[PDB]
């Protein structure tokens, strides 16, 4: 008889719950499970945060889960991160790209198989070296996300340089005063970090100040080429799309494989204690929680469905892959891929705002 | 006059009889609670909210569990219910409370405590020091207040080292020990939780940084309950405690009831309404375009019996009376100073061994 080790999950639907149950079954099939054997425990998202936090306790911590997988529903991973964090039970974010989850003070035992939006700076930087854009203008929203992209790009630049950084208040509709400042500058490569609705305001203002045409380059992320941001986006823009970023099925598959490997590596060590059985009356942390975090943080899974899985110093996915998207005749056209470390251009030619610079 | 339901939640042993001593009037209900885990706190407050029309919560506990503050802030923000952390882990400073929070604490800010610490140092001419923090929220606020104070001063301050220790991982690689070994300063300011400090001190002792010639200054949350002294705490440890002595629990509960009532009276007097207390935690998602933080403008500015009970926008007490405490040779916390209206008054001119 082996020792049954539970793995938790907060997933979108019953289909995804079934995918998780199958991934744990496959983990039991491929691993040596005479000593320890995994068991899938899962739920879907609750209507509100208080209800979600209570479900984590009643449905998952009651089953002594060693880790909890979390996707975005069809309402964020925060009440799960907080509840599991109380006990130092690791949480694996499957689809959240908000940089806030990279903050160790707030998200104490949190890792993710998807990178934060701020990590798109890694692609922009490689794009800058490739096309020899040594002088750029960075336009960011004055929110956490905008500042996260700015700090990440600055870290890489400190070769190519950011001539100026311009911040705007999220929700501002008239950005003509901000863009007039950028127009005065010698640099004609503009990098944007804004949400879907804030990018729309930038594009509209930019077009009116005739900055969306020949001579200019617009280098943007995923959020700024989604929903409404695309309706008013200038032709010629270069944006990014995280390959499999929204595939919950692929991320369950990869997160389960990583966790399965880490559990087995953990049980190669001594004095491994079980997590608490439920929340009621338990106010101490899981003594093995921090060791389990360290084992996960340093796990490498090279043959993942979403690529090479490794985590950084904040437990954010490393070696993520992106589609380099280009808006040609109001259509998003894939012009290349960022394979995890390198830019690969395909045979589809880039069309810059107007023609070719 | 109209009646507002106020729940007073008492965790642990307390004298309910001693505790039991405007446009609106309070209908107070003393509630006993045995457990302080997330489920227990969420469940207790949510059950009370459905049984009575609860306008606000007065929370007091006997623990050293700073997580209680965080659990309470979350409840306060999700339900849009004023909650006051008046004692215990509930009053342990919560940095960066939710935007939607109506959570307020009886205690000093990280920035005020950091200020008091430097006032102690200036008294005994302790200008050469180092800082140690974990990732516990407020660490950035602590280091920043110290730095800005020191930057804008014609005093010979010398910050030698700033260490950031990652308590979310195991110490099998002895990273903390290797980090702590870098300390050379005669004075160390430590910002972390009480459970974190027990570990840090155990390690700092192994490296020999806890003896004579090494003075550790710590905030209120590290000392916590002065009757619970972890064995690993070094003798001669200095802390900035909030006056559990003179500002006793029955006074705090009374003051907490006054803040919720005065605020309610003030909002009713100015807008001819007060927010209808939510009968559910389970409906918060659908019923939130009908809920506001509006009562906060009032809760933050309550004066009662000529005592300015006002709070900061960040949810901490504006003018607390702080006590400077020293862990003596008999392993008991001894009173060695007082912090008034921005004035420090110490017991000793010559700091003793
Ligand atoms: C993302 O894209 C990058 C760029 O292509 C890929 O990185 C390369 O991957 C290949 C394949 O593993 C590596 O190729 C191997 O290179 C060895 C020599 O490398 C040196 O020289 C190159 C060129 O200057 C440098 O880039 C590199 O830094 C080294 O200094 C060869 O000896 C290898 O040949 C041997 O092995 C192959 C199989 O791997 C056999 O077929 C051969 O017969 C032979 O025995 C081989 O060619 C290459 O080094 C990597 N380049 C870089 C820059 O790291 C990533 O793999 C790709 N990532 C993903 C996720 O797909
Ligand atoms: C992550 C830590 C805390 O921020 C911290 C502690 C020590 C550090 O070194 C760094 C950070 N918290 C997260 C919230 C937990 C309480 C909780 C539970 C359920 C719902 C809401 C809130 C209590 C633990
Ligand atoms: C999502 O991922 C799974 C791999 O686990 C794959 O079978 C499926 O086809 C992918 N779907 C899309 C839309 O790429
Ligand atoms: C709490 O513990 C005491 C122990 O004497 C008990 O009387 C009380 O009923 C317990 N609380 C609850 C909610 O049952
Ligand atoms: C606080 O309270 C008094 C009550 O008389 C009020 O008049 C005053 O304007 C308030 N202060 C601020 C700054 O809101
Ligand atoms: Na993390």
């Amino acid at each position: 008889d082996p020792k049954i080790v539970n793995i938790g999950a907060v997933l979108s639907t019953k289909k995804h719950e079934q995918i998780f149950r199958e991934a744990v079954n496959q983990a039991n099939k491929r691993h040596f499970t005479r000593k320890i054997q995994l068991q899938a425990t899962s739920v879907t998202h609750r209507p509100n945060a208080i209800q979600m936090a209570l479900s984590v306790c009643e449905d998952l911590i009651s089953s002594q889960v060693y880790a909890i997988l979390v996707s975005h529903p069809p309402l964020t991973p925060t009440p799960i991160s907080y509840t599991a964090g109380f006990y130092r039970i690791p949480v694996i974010g499957l689809t959240t790209r908000m940089s806030i989850y990279s903050d160790k003070s707030i998200h104490l035992s949190f890792l993710r198989t998807v990178p934060p939006y701020s990590h798109q700076a890694l692609v922009w930087f490689e794009m800058m070296r490739l096309f020899n854009w040594n002088h750029v203008i960075l336009i960011v929203s004055d929110d956490h996300e905008g500042r996260a992209a700015q700090k990440k790009l600055e870290t890489l630049l400190e070769g190519p340089k950011a001539d100026k950084v311009l911040q705007f208040e999220p929700g501002t509709k008239n950005l003509t005063a901000l863009l007039l400042e950028a127009k005065e500058l010698e640099a004609r490569v503009i990098i944007l970090s804004a949400s879907e609705d804030d990018a729309t305001a930038v594009y509209k203002s930019a077009a009116m100040l005739d900055m969306t045409g020949a001579g200019y380059v617009w280098l943007v992320g995923e959020r700024e080429i989604s929903g409404s941001a695309l309706r008013y986006a200038p032709d010629g823009i270069i944006g990014l799309q995280l390959i499999n970023g929204k595939n919950e099925s692929a991320h369950i598959s990869d997160a389960v494989a990583v966790v399965a490997q880490a559990i087995h590596e953990l049980f190669e060590m001594e004095n491994i204690t079980d997590p608490p059985r439920g929340c009621v009356g338990n106010t101490n942390i899981w003594k093995t929680g921090p060791l389990f975090k360290r084992v996960l943080m340093s796990s490498k899974y090279p043959d993942g469905v979403t690529g090479r899985i490794e985590f950084n110093e904040d437990g954010d996915r490393k070696f993520a892959q992106y589609s380099i998207m280009n808006l040609q005749n109001r259509k998003l056209v894939q012009v290349g891929i960022f394979n995890g470390s390198y830019i690969i251009q395909n045979d589809r030619k880039i069309i810059w705002p107007g023609g070719e610079t | 006059p109209p009646s507002i339901g106020i729940a007073v939640i008492l965790v642990g042993t307390s004298d309910e009889v001693a505790i039991k001593d405007l446009s609106v009037v309070p209908r107070v209900e003393l509630v006993a609670m045995n457990e302080t885990d997330p489920k227990s706190i969420i469940t207790r407050i949510c059950d009370l909210m459905s049984d009575r029309k609860i306008q606000g919560v007065v929370f007091a506990d006997d623990t050293d569990q700073e997580a209680i503050a965080q659990i309470l802030d979350f409840i306060s923000a999700q339900t849009l219910t004023p909650i006051l952390g008046i004692h215990g882990g509930s009053s342990m400073i919560m940095a960066d409370k939710d935007e939607s929070s109506m959570f307020f604490q009886f205690g000093p800010s990280i920035e005020q405590q950091a200020s008091v610490m430097l006032n102690i140092m200036e008294e005994y001419d302790w200008y050469i020091f180092s800082i140690v923090t974990t990732y516990f929220p407020g660490y950035q606020d602590f280091v920043n207040k110290i730095r800005s104070t020191i930057e804008n001063s014609f005093v010979g301050w010398e910050l030698e080292e700033v260490l950031l220790l990652d308590m979310s991982l195991d110490d099998g690689d002895s990273k903390i020990q290797n980090q702590l070994k870098k300390l050379q300063s005669p004075i160390i300011l430590l910002y972390c939780t009480k459970e974190e400090a027990t570990y840090i001190f155990e390690v700092a002792n192994s490296v020999g940084l806890t003896g004579y010639g090494y003075t550790w200054i710590v905030p209120s949350l590290v000392a916590g309950d002065t009757d619970t002294v972890p064995a690993e705490f070094p003798t001669g440890l200095i802390s900035v405690s909030y006056d559990e002595w003179d500002y006793g629990l029955p006074a705090r509960v009374r003051d907490g009831i006054a803040i919720i009532t005065t605020a309610a009276s003030d909002m009713l007097s100015e807008h001819s309404f007060i927010p209808e207390p939510k009968s559910s935690c389970y409906n918060t998602h659908e019923k939130r375009i009908y809920q506001s933080n509006m009562l906060n403008r009032y809760l933050i500015n309550v004066t009662f019996e000529g005592r300015d009970l006002s709070f900061s926008e960040d949810g901490y007490q504006m003018h607390p009376k702080l006590v400077i405490i020293l862990l003596n040779k008999e392993r008991k916390w001894e009173r060695v100073g007082k912090w008034k209206d921005k004035s420090l008054q110490m017991k000793y001119y010559v700091w003793p061994r």
